[PDB]
């Protein structure tokens, strides 16, 4: 019934609704993804503002699409749920018709196509969500990390960040990530993630949420105590650097 | 239509040197009852085409309505509808044939056999056949139903090949048509003595004769037939 | 802007959204194609927006069929559906006719989607990407086509689209001849790309591909492209 | 082609649904109507503001029957109320009686009509209803009840209330005059007093409408022989009865 | 119609006949019952001539589309399951087809699937489909061994098709042979049954039931 | 202009449809083409336009049926849409009635197809003008079609940029070319001269010239490239 | 109760030589035990030097021929007047027939022409589209009568070289146009002698690299 | 034609916000206050009636608290009619889940269904969003006692204690100051009543302007909707009033 063209071109060659969706993404909590030699780490920021929130039931920023692929997002949470549900449905459909779980690239491409269709269909607004999809291809040990934007563009990244203050975290990553020597162990990857988050998540480990993906469908979310241990070690090394200068 | 109700019997037609002739009785049969007398089954379209229909009378009237509507629609925005852009016999045929084949393929056919006969703009004699199955064929002599079994053998002895058409005159063809009508009245139970005959001649135009009757019938020998074998009185 | 319809005519006789999408393409990346009697060459600027972006995941040159390749410029997201429709069209024409679809026919079928927008079902906006469709058929040999969201398509001996398309096109007009070879076209695409690119062109921010009658449509790997880059460097150093 | 598929009632930056407030305003300019719930019946009443003295006021009824135990009165735009009473009767028949063999209780019928009215404030190509309704009903498990339904689609249960022009003064008078021990005739008297307050012109059985949801009137059933089927509880008072009760105001 | 396919140490052996009949009337004996889906996938048909031919060509089109989309060869499992879901969508409509999808991939190795119009899809090592599948099955299962040479396995497939063509009246014409290895399928010639029978009878000392 | 040029469903206070005029202006900013008929033949001469020197020349002549074709001026996609509809109509005529579609009826169908878009909200009127040549049971016919829905039969006309020169040339040459019966080459040369009467700082070449001919003993055929060198 | 199918008899034959093809058909259109017409051709020229015949149900045959002619027109319209290859025509006809897989054209289809290499070629289709390229194929009523004769006199089946102890088959050889015309005439005379649905006239279309020509011969009318 | 009248309710602002969502949130902020508090042995819902009149039948009045099933209740803030529409849909979804799986519906599933409905209304259709905020209080065998909240934006979250409607900031601050993880249901009742009495815009808290509900624990949960006399008794007992 309602087919009004909401996403149209502007005289300078811009689709305003898409750009405003990107801005809505920039207003959401921060999310980061980093590739190791044999693991992928996804870190996310929790809004310190809310204190009476019970984490036993509140949805986490990292959601499983299959047993081996996870998706984090920045932006509107409801559109994120929509995209995650569609992605899970498509993953099960690909499993059913191909007898093989989907590749991270394929799931990322499906999500990007959904977003692009929402940027070119009538009566609908684009998704106010940017996504980081991570995992390992079936029977493959090479890590996989991808990013999709509201505009429908998707691309692979050694390490990436989305959301508010993503510029600072991206600078920290471009500085402290050597393509030649990725974090060989899971500990190095998690430490780099927690550092990148601490560059902007000023409050503490309570607001940091870390998940680790390892081949053969090994997805585990770190407890707040382990994140606190990591933050404590990073602070002790920072104070050691402060003392070695003396 | 799934089974015909009121039906008309055979329709005969043949070519000659300057045109074509078609004819059919005026009977509408409700099965074994000769219910309706005076039922014209020759539909003249324009001044150059005649459509002879046999089968379900209701579908025949539907085809009459379709032909009238086709003439009306061809008249629309056509300053040459009375001339170079008039309805040719081939047009009327092709339209009816498309309709018949479509109605067959939809499992709701027009329970009819149609013979379109006329003269084209260049004087050529057009004479073609279609039926509820959509089967189309064209022969110098065309008949439907019992005619196809009885009328054609008589009419084919006058024009067995195309080369025989220039040799046949209007009188010859009309006499043959009348003889075939008489033979059908002899040997067809669903036939009538009253019929109609149309002549489409590339020079005189359309000559349409109604209320014709089968004449010169031989029945005297029936007085000498007594018993089915051994009976003598 | 929003006060009018998407399929509204300007007083000059043009469709607003079409011209705006043309501007959007102007702000797009660079794509250059050159067609010669020995094959067609397509080169694109990857334009990785960060050193952490894995440049391999920048597929701006896609295969429509073994005999038809395509390069995109602008909003590459929009290109997805077009590429799918093109591939499907090719395979469907094969299934229906046991033969390869003509390059011009594929380009026309792609363009038939461009103005299928507005308010059976139409898209809201026209496409925001332009295409260079290169191919080979037994009727018109090697062919290179430019396809715009304007529904119109042209056949170029050489064509550049995207940022810098003006100067690139001029240099093509000055450096093209009917006796051009395949290696010469590769080096020419490399030179024009290195000129119009803000970054120093290497085998990671540029991509090369070629359609030949023998091997079909092949995208050059990083090593062959880097060797061609070294050859062009030696050529330019000694001129 | 109904291209108006978008909402005509949206939120303004001040957090206001403009069309709903304007419907309520149009209601405020409507003729005063009122309802009073007693211990053994409910009463609804309103003023018969005719257009021309040539027009026959009895042919147009402001008080209408929904079900044999549920009646309704309104304030606002007449035609909206007429189409609403038609829809309410049909929905009471379909979404309940054709399923349970009995007429719906008052609360459920009010909820159905409120859903109908709410759809007007959110659906495409439509304005909210320009009426406010007072529904007086009786069911076996909830007794007597009086509900008010606003254009916003919201409804409230009232011990007694009024809507229209003299709404505030009427509500104040009812707060000062009502108690939880009134009989039906006491409620009728209080309603007549409140109407005499909220009217300036003539006040007689021919210029006011008043109906009651009280006891069952088997004489109005039209058929005898079923002991479980009693007469309807809704009854509009005749002009003679109205004038008889006015003579003792 | 008689088709057989079995995997062994040297890959996969596929063997079909070439007779197509319309009742007692042999409509043709030049029928190619192996459809080359792609250089790595073969499809053997049995049953509905138009059904099998049309839908295996459509399967080839779908496999080409998958290769274009995913930049990767389609697996024997996925290729067979596409046609399986198709025929199940057409189940009960009047399709009569029994096909074998055979392939060699790096992920799966050598793989053979049987798919019929009833929706059945079975991965297997030895399959025979058609009117003369029983004679094939007999000869195969009596002389089968995983340690067969390429020569011996090709000859065994040829001989099973030959026996099925001799006994079954609806199978005959000529034997079409195929060998599927890592590098794809290799065509091993069209052998006319009329002469192949006499050759095998003279060289094997078998078919002693026929006068010759 | 403003407040009345947003839709094709809005009438101007003077009684004008502005979107229609904007489509007509889109026509005016196109390549020039000319059509001329006698009583035995009908010729379309079109000047194909190119982007630059490395680009092809956009096709301007489309074949609708063995007896009828057209030349476009303006939007190429709308021209293709209308030509495909006309092909469909001629094909339906031939298949259902074994009849060649009259050029007049084709013009009527195109007029109604355009009027459909010039009155309904959503969607734009077509943005291309057409010159239709056709030989039917009444002889040769030339039609000029504007996306306003107006189609007119003429002995000769022209559309596109600077079409007035060709139109005046035909107005003067009418008494001459109406008599060129049974000589295709002379009518082709007359059309080439008519289209040359609309050139500014440009010369006719084999690459930019397209010819179309239909007639009694000539099915609708198109000449491009070396085939037109005989007229330059 | 309404039967949407019918049989019009008829017989068609297709032969392919070195640089030519020939498609012949009887011109007798019949129904039950009655003759409808003695000259109703069913071997048609469709253009691009491709001759087609769908023999069996006359309505379905005519419908299929008209659909294929329309397909050739639209193929010229939509592909720059590209000549339709014979294999492409065969594939398109397969799809046309399989379009009514569940309401088939009660016709056996045969097309003839030249391939891309300029050699003669014939393609045969069952009523649902299972197509095959062959060198000789007969279809229709007398098909069972002509096909074995064809296999004997065109592919030299069962014919061994004399004295070779039944070991050397007759060398398969391309036939001349005159010989295939003789074979067609003999096949159709035999069909007229033994089959009641064949006769009246034989019409032959010969497709060479120069185009399509017609040869008509009379047949018995019994 | 009709393009001139379309408000386009589902479009982004230049900042990246949904106009109608923010305006509905404002409208809800202008509505009554509702407070949910989850305890270790139960959950409590309290709400203030903005409809206040001495002639309002508070017995048959439920404008803030509604029952979804036997294990889930909702506190409403905003337009009551849109709230009832969504509540009807939620009850139907709960019963459909029951008919399908023969087990009571988990709370978060119902919450996510309602939130996705809201989001769909904030992305397509060109219709106005639902001007309603929901506080869900439920019990499932998986997570025990659960307290959720949802707004017109289609977003939903979970809470130990939460407030919606008017003056939510001061209410949340007070709750965070006075909440303890080990409190009981009576402590939750006291805290909710004190927060409502301290953040009310009226003279003082009275029973006639209150709705109260408790989900308590046998292996069976009890969903008690408080009646006027029970509300007056719990008010005078907790010390908010005296009589
Ligand atoms: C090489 C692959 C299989 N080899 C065969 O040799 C198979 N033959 C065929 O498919 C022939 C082809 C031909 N050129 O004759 N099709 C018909 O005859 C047609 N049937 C007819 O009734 C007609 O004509 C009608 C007048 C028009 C449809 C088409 C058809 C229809 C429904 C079917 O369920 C089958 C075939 C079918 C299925 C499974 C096995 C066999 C079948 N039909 C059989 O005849 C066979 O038994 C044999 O196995
Ligand atoms: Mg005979």
């Amino acid at each position: 019934g309602y087919d009004r063209a909401l996403s149209i071109f502007s005289p300078d060659g811009h689709i305003f609704q898409v750009e405003y969706a990107l801005e809505a993404v920039k207003r959401g909590t921060c999310a980061v993804g980093v590739k190791g030699k044999n693991c992928v780490v996804l870190g996310c920021e929790r809004r310190s503002t809310l204190k009476l929130q019970d984490t036993r039931i509140t949805p986490s920023k990292v959601s499983k699409i299959d047993s081996h692929v996870v998706l984090s997002f920045s932006g509107l949470n409801a559109d994120s749920r929509i995209l995650i549900e569609k992605a899970r449905v498509e993953a099960q459909s690909h499993r059913l018709t191909l007898e093989d779980p989907v590749t991270v690239e394929y799931l990322t491409r499906y999500v990007a196509g959904v977003q692009q269709r929402y940027t070119q269909s009538g009566g609908v607004r684009p998704f106010g969500v940017s996504t980081l999809i991570a995992g390992f291809d079936p029977r493959d040990d090479e890590p996989k990390l991808y990013q999709t934007e509201p505009s429908g563009i998707y691309s692979s990244w050694s390490a990436q960040t989305i959301g508010r203050n993503s510029k600072t975290v991206r600078e920290f990553l471009e500085k402290n990530y050597d393509r030649k020597e990725p974090p060989a162990t899971v500990e190095e990857c998690v430490k780099l993630t927690v550092r990148s988050l601490l560059e902007v998540v000023q409050t503490g480990a309570k607001n940091i949420e870390i998940t680790v993906v390892k081949p053969d469908s090994d997805i585990v979310a770190l407890s707040s105590e382990e994140i606190n241990q990591y933050v404590t070690q990073i602070e002790q090394e920072k104070q050691e650097q402060q003392e070695q200068d003396k | 239509t799934q089974q015909p109700i009121v039906t008309g019997t055979s329709v005969i037609s043949m070519k000659y040197d300057n045109g074509v002739i078609i004819a059919a009785d005026n009977l509408g049969s409700y099965g074994s009852l000769l219910r309706f007398n005076g039922v014209e089954r020759l539909i003249p379209v324009g001044d150059n085409t005649v459509v002879g229909i046999s089968g379900d009378i209701s579908d025949m009237q539907h085809i009459e309505r379709l032909l009238k509507d086709l003439v009306t629609e061809n008249a629309y925005d056509n300053p040459l509808a009375d001339a170079e852009e008039a309805l040719e016999p081939s047009y009327i045929f092709e339209y009816l044939a498309t309709v018949m084949y479509q109605r067959r393929s939809k499992m709701n056919p027009l329970w009819n056999a149609i013979i379109v006969a006329g003269v084209q703009s260049n004087g050529d004699q057009f004479l073609r056949y279609v039926n509820l199955l959509g089967v189309t064929y064209s022969s110098p002599t065309l008949a439907t139903g019992f005619g196809a079994h009885m009328a054609n053998p008589l009419l084919r002895k006058v024009v067995d090949r195309e080369s025989d058409i220039p040799k046949t005159t209007v009188q010859v063809a009309e006499e043959a048509i009348v003889n075939a009508m008489r033979v059908l009245y002899y040997r067809d139970a669903r036939s009538s003595r009253n019929f109609s005959l149309a002549i489409i001649d590339k020079n005189t135009g359309l000559t349409f004769k109604k209320n014709l009757q089968v004449e010169n019938m031989k029945w005297d020998f029936a007085k000498d037939i007594k018993g089915y074998g051994t009976q003598k009185i | 802007e929003y006060d009018r319809g998407v399929s509204t005519f300007s007083p000059e006789g043009r469709l607003f959204q079409v011209e705006y999408s043309l501007e959007a393409i102007k702000l797009g990346s660079t794509a250059i194609g050159i067609a010669t009697k020995e094959g067609v060459v397509l080169g694109v600027e990857k334009r990785a927006t960060s050193p952490l972006l894995e440049s391999d995941s920048i597929e701006k040159i896609v295969e429509i069929d073994r005999h038809i390749g395509c390069a995109m410029s602008g909003l590459t997201a929009d290109a997805r559906s077009m590429i799918e429709h093109a591939r499907t069209a090719a395979v469907t024409h094969n299934l229906y006719y046991d033969e390869d679809i003509n390059v011009e026919s594929l380009t026309q079928s792609v363009c038939d989607l461009a103005l299928r927008f507005g308010e059976e079902r139409l898209m809201s906006r026209p496409f925001g990407v332009a295409l260079l469709i290169a191919g080979h058929d037994a009727d018109d040999g090697y062919q290179l086509f430019h396809a715009e969201p304007s529904g119109t398509f042209y056949r170029y001996n050489a064509k550049a689209i995207g940022s810098g398309s003006e100067g690139a096109q001029a240099e093509l007009l000055n450096e093209w001849h009917s006796s051009l070879t395949l290696k010469e076209a590769e080096l020419l695409v490399l030179k024009i790309l290195k000129q119009v690119m803000e970054e120093k062109l290497d085998e990671n921010n540029a991509q090369l591909s070629c359609i030949t009658k023998q091997d079909g449509f092949k995208i050059y790997d990083n090593e062959k492209t880097a060797e061609l880059i070294k050859e062009l460097k030696e050529k330019e150093a000694a001129e | 082609t109904d291209r108006y598929s978008f909402s005509l009632t949206t939120f303004s930056p001040s957090g206001k649904l403009g069309q709903i407030d304007y419907a309520l305003t149009a209601v405020k300019q409507g003729v005063t109507s009122l309802g009073i719930k007693a211990t053994n019946g409910v009463v609804i009443a309103t003023e018969k503001k005719s257009s021309s003295p040539l027009a026959m006021s009895e042919t147009l009824s402001k008080v209408s029957l929904l079900t044999p135990d549920i009646g309704a009165v309104y304030s606002g735009m007449g035609p909206d109320y007429r189409v609403l009473v038609d829809k309410s009767r049909k929905v009471a028949h379909t979404s309940y009686k054709r399923i349970y063999g009995e007429y719906p209780p008052t609360k459920l019928l009010v909820s159905e009509v409120a859903k109908i009215m709410q759809e007007a404030t959110q659906s495409g190509g439509v304005r909210p209803f320009g009426v406010s309704l007072l529904i007086a009903g009786h069911d076996e498990f909830n007794g007597f009840s009086l509900y008010q339904v606003d254009p916003s689609g919201s409804y409230f249960p009232w011990k007694a209330t009024a809507i229209g022009k003299g709404s505030v003064a009427a509500k104040t008078f009812l707060e000062k005059r009502w108690n939880d021990e009134l009989e039906l005739e006491d409620a009728i008297h209080i309603a007549l007093l409140t109407l005499k307050e909220s009217v300036e012109g003539e006040f007689n059985g021919d210029t006011i409408e008043l109906a009651i949801i009280g006891d069952e009137n088997p004489d109005l059933l039209g058929y005898t022989g079923i002991p479980t089927d009693k007469g309807p509880r809704f009854r509009k008072l005749t002009s003679q009865e109205i004038n008889d009760r006015l003579e003792a105001l | 119609t008689t088709t057989l396919a079995f995997r062994f140490q040297g890959g996969i052996i596929v063997a079909v006949d070439s007779r197509a009949t319309a009742g007692n009337w042999v409509a043709s004996q030049t029928v190619k019952k192996v459809i080359e889906i792609n250089p790595f996938l073969l499809g053997t048909m049995a049953g509905g001539a138009a059904d099998c031919q049309f839908w295996e060509t459509w399967l080839g089109s779908q496999c080409r589309l998958h290769e274009l989309r995913e930049k990767e060869r389609i697996s024997v499992a996925a290729a067979s399951k596409i046609l399986s879901n198709l025929v199940y969508q057409y189940k009960g409509a009047g399709l009569s087809m029994g096909t074998m999808i055979c392939g060699y991939t790096r992920k799966e190795g050598p793989t053979i699937y049987y798919v019929d119009s009833d929706g059945t899809r079975l991965k297997g090592d030895i399959f025979c489909v058609g009117s003369g599948q029983t004679f094939a099955y007999g000869v195969l299962d009596s002389n089968y061994k995983w340690d067969l040479s390429v020569e011996d396995a090709l000859y065994l497939g040829k001989r099973s098709i030959l026996a099925a063509a001799h006994r079954d009246a609806y199978s005959g014409g000529s034997v079409n042979l195929y060998h599927v290895t890592e590098d794809g399928w290799i065509y091993h010639g069209n052998h006319d049954v009329g002469e192949l029978f006499w050759k095998v009878k003279e060289e094997e000392g078998s078919f002693n039931n026929v006068i010759g | 202009r403003n407040n009345y040029d947003g839709d094709t469903v809005t009438f101007s206070p003077t009684g004008r449809l502005f979107q229609v005029e904007y489509a007509l202006e889109a026509i005016k900013q196109g390549s020039v083409t000319v059509g001329l008929r006698s009583n035995t033949h009908a010729v379309l001469v079109a000047l194909k336009r190119n982007a630059d020197e490395l680009s092809s020349y956009q096709k301007k002549i489309i074949k609708c049926d063995e007896h009828m074709g057209l030349s476009l001026a303006g939007l190429a996609p709308d021209a293709r849409v209308l030509s495909n509809y006309l092909r469909q109509q001629c094909n339906y005529s031939s298949l259902v009635f074994n009849r060649k579609l009259a050029v007049e009826r084709a013009g009527h169908l195109l007029c109604d197809k355009a009027q459909k878009n010039t009155q309904s909200y959503g969607g734009r009127p077509y943005g291309v003008g057409l010159l239709i040549i056709g030989y039917d049971k009444s002889g040769a016919h030339l039609l000029e079609f504007q996306p306003s829905g107006n189609v007119t039969e003429l002995y000769g006309t022209a559309i596109g940029a600077r079409s007035q020169g060709a139109k005046t040339y035909l107005e003067r040459t009418l008494d001459t070319f109406i008599k060129i019966d049974g000589n295709p080459d002379e009518l082709i040369k007359a059309g080439v001269e008519a289209i040359s009467q609309s050139l500014r700082d440009e010369s006719l070449t084999v690459d930019n010239l397209s010819i179309a001919i239909v007639g009694k003993d000539t099915p609708f055929t198109i000449y491009d490239g070396e085939a037109v060198a005989k007229y330059i | 109760q309404f039967n949407p199918y019918g049989d019009n008899g008829g017989t068609i034959l297709g032969i392919a030589g070195e640089d030519f093809a020939v498609l012949a058909g009887d011109t007798r259109n019949i129904t039950d035990y009655s003759i409808n017409s003695r000259y109703e051709p069913k071997v048609f020229d469709c253009g691009d030097n491709i001759v087609m015949s769908a023999n069996g149900f006359a309505a379905d045959g005519d419908a299929l021929v008209k659909r294929f002619k329309n397909s050739v027109k639209w193929y010229h319209f939509d592909h720059n007047d590209k000549k339709l290859s014979i294999n492409s025509a065969a594939r398109n006809i397969q799809h046309l027939l399989y379009g009514k897989r569940f309401f088939p054209y009660y016709v056996h289809t045969i097309i003839a022409g030249l391939d891309e290499d300029g050699k003669g070629a014939v393609y045969s289709f069952d009523p649902v589209g299972s197509y095959e390229r062959e060198q000789c194929r007969a279809g229709g009523a007398a098909a069972s009568l002509i096909m074995p004769f064809l296999d004997n006199q065109v592919n030299f089946k069962n014919q061994y070289e004399p004295g070779t102890n039944g070991k050397v088959k007759k060398p398969l050889k391309y036939l001349s146009v005159e010989e295939v015309i003789k074979l067609v005439r003999d096949s159709f005379t035999s069909a007229t002698e033994r089959h009641i649905q064949v006769g009246d006239g034989l019409e032959i279309l010969i497709v060479t690299k120069d185009g399509v020509r017609k040869e008509f011969y009379e047949l018995k009318r019994d | 034609g009709s393009r001139r009248y379309d408000s386009r309710t589902t479009i982004f602002s230049p900042e990246g916000r949904l106009y109608q969502v923010e305006y509905a949130l404002e409208s809800i902020s202008h509505a009554g206050t509702a407070i949910g508090i989850m305890a270790s042995d139960g959950i409590v819902l309290a709400a203030e009636r903005k409809v206040t009149s001495t002639l309002l039948e508070q017995d048959t009045s439920t404008e803030k608290l509604y029952k979804l099933n036997d294990k889930i209740a909702v506190a409403v803030a905003g337009l009551t009619a849109d709230a009832e529409i969504l509540i009807n849909t939620a009850r139907i979804h709960a019963q459909n889940y029951l008919k399908t799986y023969n087990e009571d519906i988990p709370v978060e599933i119902l919450v996510r269904r309602l939130s996705d409905i809201k989001q769909g209304y904030t992305q397509h259709g060109g219709l106005r969003p639902f001007g309603v905020s929901f506080i869900y209080a439920g019990y499932d065998d998986r997570y025990g006692y659960q307290l959720y909240t949802s707004n017109p934006s289609g977003n939903y979250t979970g809470w130990k204690a939460i407030s919606v409607g008017a003056n939510t900031s001061a209410a949340q601050t007070l709750l965070q100051m006075d909440y303890k993880d080990d409190m009981k249901v009576d402590d939750a009742i006291e805290l909710a009543l004190k927060t409502l009495s301290k953040t009310t815009d009226s003279s003082a808290l009275t029973y006639d302007r209150l709705e109260f509900a408790t989900i308590r624990k046998d292996g069976e949960v009890y969903q008690k909707i408080f009646k006027p006399q029970e509300i007056k008794d719990i008010l005078v007992k907790t010390g908010i009033t005296k009589k």
